[PDB]
DNA sequence: CTCCAGGGTATCTAAGCTTTGA
RNA sequence: UCAAAGCUUAGAUACCCUGGA
């Protein structure tokens, strides 16, 4: 029934509230929110402001946790606004893309601590933190001295003010040093260029052990804000 | 109505051939001879090699090519001998004129070819040497001969050994035939325009093409040229030629539009009905600032923004494994488009190219590709309620046209690939004085 | 009111590979 | 560069912001 790797929402993403706190170092404070996505705080840093939504029902726990991370930065902050802003995710779609993915990438890590007690150290998944979106990486290999790995990055897209994430198969190389062979190449094409059958049911694993049913996958970014969505199996017209 | 999708049937996407001849496998050119001819005056320039490399030249382009005697396959027809024989065009060339180029410095290559290249007796050059040498001529060779009448066809020595493996010698000789009667003033084909009419139903099969593609290297700065096309089944008036960024600046972009209004004008001056302006990156506010100057409501139009780079993916049925038909469209309509505000992004078309395909038995047999299909999207800004079958049938004939690759297992927009190969070219112009109004078949 | 340097996310263009087109 | 496809890599660009001059 022509079914994709495309989870879409169903109605129009409703309207986004999230609290902002103001810090005096950007550059500090991308850092910040990339540590503090683990714990439950989905942030984005715009306009000297950190607009995050939360999972915590804690509001001392909440402002303990932000306020430690902040200092272990060395930033001047201030205080939490309590739904500083409200987002219409079409209107600013940087604002909603990154506080979905600090979301996704809290759920990854919540579930990788129960989707690796089988596993051995060459199929436990991880999040690798470099320049990339969430990547998760399930796969690694040494072939002939070079480190590379298969796992499945996704993304995120806003279309008519609907979110529409995107997962896919993809083999990246952690080699500091560069390549310069034949043989390599020929492995990495070997091993990364599949049948779409390797391809969609290395999906349907990925999906299934982060959300159980791969039919759905629910991302929860905050106490009532949870984005409910779908993949497509469009049938015909 | 919402996201849905659908397979567009390949007997939709038809082309022209002589006597009006619609089919939509291009291959069939040797079944139903192509559409315009020109007589092909050949001249081989070799450059330094071996005995064998000469043995195959000779091979390629004589005993192929002329002697009816061999009877070469020549797919899809029983009819046998050179071009003269299959297609019906005045193949003309000899085995003694091909001229033995020698080089011994940088530059001697331009100069030599020119030297040897001859303008009365010969419309199409051929030029044989090594990648080492190509890689970095050819492009300041097309530059060269940019708008005269001595268009090369250039290849490599890998491409002529490829001749001796008898799978190759069936497969290589006829897309480089098309080309050849497409470099002497041929057409081998165009695209039917009558899906045009499932864009809208509202206008006629004419209309306007043009995309705007970016080459980069430049000496490292960004560059792009413009491209233009139109189909009304008797024309074709396919002319390409032409930025701190992957977009055309405001008073770019109002000049370039211009510039195709008064080319179409030229052509036939009935005010172009329809302008669809296809772009290998996103409708940056300069360009949007332009349309609606220049368009604004006298003109409908449909810019159509052609990401390649997508992660989208397609598989479905669960029976023939997860393979994908070839002409698969999921149409997502948007419902927030255009309260004749400003917001012009009408809905996004996300077609595959290349996947399972049946092609003719030559005795039809399935046919697949290896790895998974790439599809494309299709983000579409429109002034009116376009069809968006219509456009995705209209971006697969785009497709098509391509006299490089005589097949369907293509995906990219022929006029994108040609707008980025005259960008890439800009480069070694010196003149831009007849640069105006050039052919695609000088960078083809 | 104008660039350059940075960040996050998403693309784009260009290079190197393999395979495919009987 | 007979053509294409589907991989991986490098850099660059766009959208929002920050700093400085
Ligand atoms: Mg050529």
């Amino acid at each position: 029934v022509l079914e994709s790797n495309m989870f879409k929402t169903e109605q129009e993403l409703p309207e986004l509230i999230v609290n902002c706190i103001e810090i005096d170092n950007e550059k500090e404070a991308h850092k910040v929110v990339k540590e503090i996505s683990k714990y439950g705080i989905f942030g984005v840093v715009r306009e000297k402001k950190i607009f995050f939504t939360t999972v915590i029902e804690d509001d001392d726990f909440l402002k303990d946790r932000l306020t430690e991370v902040l200092k272990n930065y060395n930033i001047n902050f201030s205080d939490i606004k309590k739904n500083c802003k409200k987002i219409i995710p079409e209107d600013n779609k940087d604002y909603f893309s990154q506080i979905f993915l600090n979301a996704l990438r809290y759920v990854i890590y919540q579930k990788l601590e129960d989707i690796n007690k089988d596993k051995k150290e060459n199929e436990r998944w991880t999040i690798n933190e470099s320049e990339d979106g969430v990547y998760i990486c399930k796969e690694r290999y040494d072939i002939d001295n070079y480190k590379i790995c298969v796992g499945a990055k996704f993304t995120i897209k806003v279309f008519d003010n609907k979110a529409e994430l995107y997962v896919d198969r993809k083999l990246k190389l952690y080699d500091e040093d560069k390549k310069l062979t034949r043989k390599l190449r020929g492995k990495i094409n070997k091993m990364s260029v599949v049948e779409p059958k390797t391809r969609y049911e290395f999906i349907r694993e990925i999906i299934q052990e982060i959300s159980g049913n791969f039919d759905y996958i629910n991302i929860k970014l905050s106490k009532d804000y949870t984005v409910n969505m779908t993949r497509t199996k469009l049938n015909e017209k | 109505m919402s996201e849905y999708a659908t397979i567009l049937p390949e007997n939709k996407i038809n082309v022209i051939f002589r006597s009006n001849n619609k089919y939509h496998v291009p291959e069939f050119i040797t079944v139903f001879k192509p559409y315009e001819g020109r007589d092909i005056n050949l001249q081989v320039l070799v450059v330094n090699g071996d005995n064998e490399i000469y043995d195959l030249t000779k091979l390629l382009f004589y005993e192929i090519y002329v002697k009816d005697d061999t009877k070469y396959p020549w797919p899809y027809t029983k009819t046998r001998g050179g071009i003269s024989r299959v297609f019906g065009i005045r193949y003309n060339f000899d085995p003694s004129t091909i001229s033995r180029i020698n080089i011994n410095s940088e530059n001697d290559f331009i100069s030599s070819i020119s030297n040897q290249l001859d303008m009365n007796r010969f419309n199409v050059a051929v030029i044989i040497a090594n990648r080492k040498l190509t890689k970095e001529f050819h492009d300041k060779t097309k530059a060269a001969l940019i708008g005269s009448r001595i268009r090369t066809q250039f290849v490599t020595f890998t491409t002529l050994k490829r001749l001796k493996n008898r799978k190759y010698k069936a497969t290589i000789p006829l897309p480089l035939a098309v080309q050849l009667i497409a470099k002497a003033g041929g057409t081998p084909w165009i695209v039917d325009s009558s899906i045009y009419n499932d864009l809208s139903k509202n206008v006629s099969s004419n209309g306007m093409l043009m995309g705007i593609a970016f080459a980069r290297t430049r000496k490292d700065k960004i560059t792009y040229s413009v491209g233009y096309f139109t189909t009304l089944n008797n024309y074709y008036q396919r002319f390409d030629v032409q930025t701190e960024g992957l977009y055309v600046p405001k008073e770019a972009m109002v000049k370039t539009l211009e510039s195709g209004i008064g080319w179409y004008k030229n052509i036939i001056g009935i005010t172009p009905p329809l302008l669809i302006i296809f772009k290998t990156s996103p409708m940056h506010k300069d360009e949007k600032e332009a349309i609606e100057a220049v368009l604004g409501k006298d003109i409908k139009w449909v810019f159509i923004h052609a990401q390649y780079n997508t992660p989208v993916r397609i598989f479905g049925n669960k029976e023939d494994d997860y393979k994908v038909n070839r002409g698969t469209v999921i149409i997502k309509k948007r419902k927030r488009w255009n309260p004749n505000n400003g917001d012009y992004l009408h809905s996004e078309i996300v077609i595959t190219a290349t996947g399972k395909y049946r092609k003719p038995s030559t005795k039809t047999e399935e046919r697949y590709i290896s790895g998974t299909p790439r599809p494309i999207t299709l983000n579409v800004y429109s002034s009116f309620d376009v069809n968006p079958i219509g456009v995705a049938e209209l971006t697969l004939s785009q497709i098509k046209a391509d006299w490089e690759h005589p097949d369907i297992r293509k995906r990219k927009i022929t006029v994108l690939k040609y707008a980025n190969r005259m960008a890439k070219i800009i480069q070694y112009i010196n003149n831009l004085s007849s640069v105006p109004s050039v052919d695609v078949r000088d960078v083809l």
